[PDB]
């Protein structure tokens, strides 16, 4: 449901810089097309893809799911350093309405090699069943890309000032994991999805973790401090 | 309780004293000499990397930012989703790559200055979940803005609120 005050959400999925620097252009464009047809079938808005623009209207002169040929002119290449980088966003200017983007960057450093969709929160204000849909984007990517290390869907305010860890990650609310976990080692409403020989999937709790109510922060607490414990919490760079 | 900005000097151990001043390629030149103090579009080039002013003394390398609002949508909080392309490459890339340059982290700290307050407020979060130290964020306009004036009966309304609360506590 459409809200006055909603929640900012980081949904960040990282990856292998190695790995990844040495795809060439056209494996690039490969991964990010498949990404958006997984997203199509999610909701309408994830529909239609458009190009950044410098104003409103500039950026709504292309777009990369009518004229697919275009997706290849939104890819950078540097010449030290090949470190490509791709924006696309889609199509909707309110957030309150489901405007979201898409930053794919990925130069060969650990901090600097991720996928990203800017305010997650529009997401929420979009999504009826918020848990089933952010899962299948979690599956698009891992499906897509073999070489993810981590990814973290959590409240804004809660990874920057409120975490467990602070020279390190979080699983947040949704959180991918590259190990195999065991139900036992987690909070009872934390429930967790193998991937065959990929990594876990953490789901702490179905409802959308809130940072005012205590029965959700000690969820993905306790969760952080067990993956610290084991050793699979990584830090911020690297 | 924003982060007070000191003062600046004039111009013409701390490394970036090895570089020296170049030419760059009005609203925004007029908050950067109001912030650096720098003449016409000279910058500071050290490390092989631009700068928007150096102090010296403090030992610190300043960049200002000036109207970047309308890149934002005021209330929410975020940038406005076709916007993300120019906050990303140039107020989240080069702040990366200006925290990346300094090399001894005591003496050497770089500070960022902008008229507009929700852009400070975004890129100071931005800045805390990227791990930058050295690099600290300030909400610092020049005058005759509608901005300082909210920046004045800020500061105005804090002492007002450390007022009741002071003299009614040990604190």
């Amino acid at each position: 449901t459409d809200a006055k005050a909603f929640r900012r959400y980081i949904f960040e999925l990282y990856f292998d810089p190695a790995r990844l620097l040495e795809l060439d252009d056209d494996q690039h464009l490969q991964r990010i097309e498949r990404f958006l047809d997984a997203l199509a079938p999610l909701h309408p808005v994830l529909e239609n893809w458009y190009l950044c623009g410098d104003s409103l209207r500039d950026a709504l002169s292309h777009n990369v799911t009518e004229h697919r040929q275009d997706l290849a002119k939104a890819l950078s290449r540097d010449r030290r350093t090949r470190a490509v980088e791709l924006v696309l966003w889609n199509g909707e200017e309110d957030p309150l309405k489901g405007g979201l983007s898409l930053d794919y960057e990925a130069s060969g450093r650990a901090v600097s090699s991720r996928l990203q969709l800017e305010d997650a929160g529009s997401l929420l204000q979009v999504f009826d069943a918020p848990a089933s849909s952010f899962v299948a984007i979690f599956l698009a990517v891992l499906e897509i890309w073999p070489e993810t290390t981590w990814g973290m869907l959590a409240p804004h305010a809660y990874f920057v000032h409120q975490r467990t860890f602070p020279d390190r990650r979080s699983i947040g609310w949704i959180g991918f994991c590259p190990h195999p976990l065991r139900a036992t080692d987690f909070p009872a409403a934390t429930e967790l999805v193998d991937i065959p020989g990929r990594g876990t999937l953490l789901l702490n709790g179905r409802e959308p973790m809130d940072e005012t109510r205590r029965e959700h922060f000690e969820r993905v607490g306790e969760a952080d401090i067990k993956l610290m414990e084991l050793g699979y919490l990584p830090p911020l760079r690297g | 309780l924003p982060r007070m900005g000191p003062r600046l000097p004039f111009e013409l151990e701390c490394p970036p004293s090895r570089g020296e001043m170049a030419i760059a390629n009005d609203l925004s030149a007029r908050y950067q000499q109001w912030v650096t103090n720098f003449p016409f579009p000279h910058e500071w080039f050290w490390s092989g990397t631009w700068w928007d002013g150096f102090d010296e003394p403090r030992c610190t390398l300043l960049e200002a930012k000036a109207n970047y609002a309308f890149l934002f949508v005021p209330l929410l909080g975020v940038p406005r989703p076709w916007a993300r392309a120019k906050v990303k490459s140039d107020l989240l890339q080069k702040a990366e790559v200006h925290s990346d340059k300094a090399r001894p982290t005591p003496p050497v700290f770089v500070e960022w200055h902008f008229l507009q307050r929700i852009v400070y407020e975004y890129c100071a979060a931005e800045y805390l979940r990227m791990g930058l130290a050295n690099l600290k964020a300030f909400w610092n306009p020049m005058p005759g803005t509608d901005e300082h004036d909210d920046y004045q009966e800020t500061r105005a309304k804090e002492q007002e609120e450390m007022k009741r609360f002071c003299e009614e506590n040990p604190g």
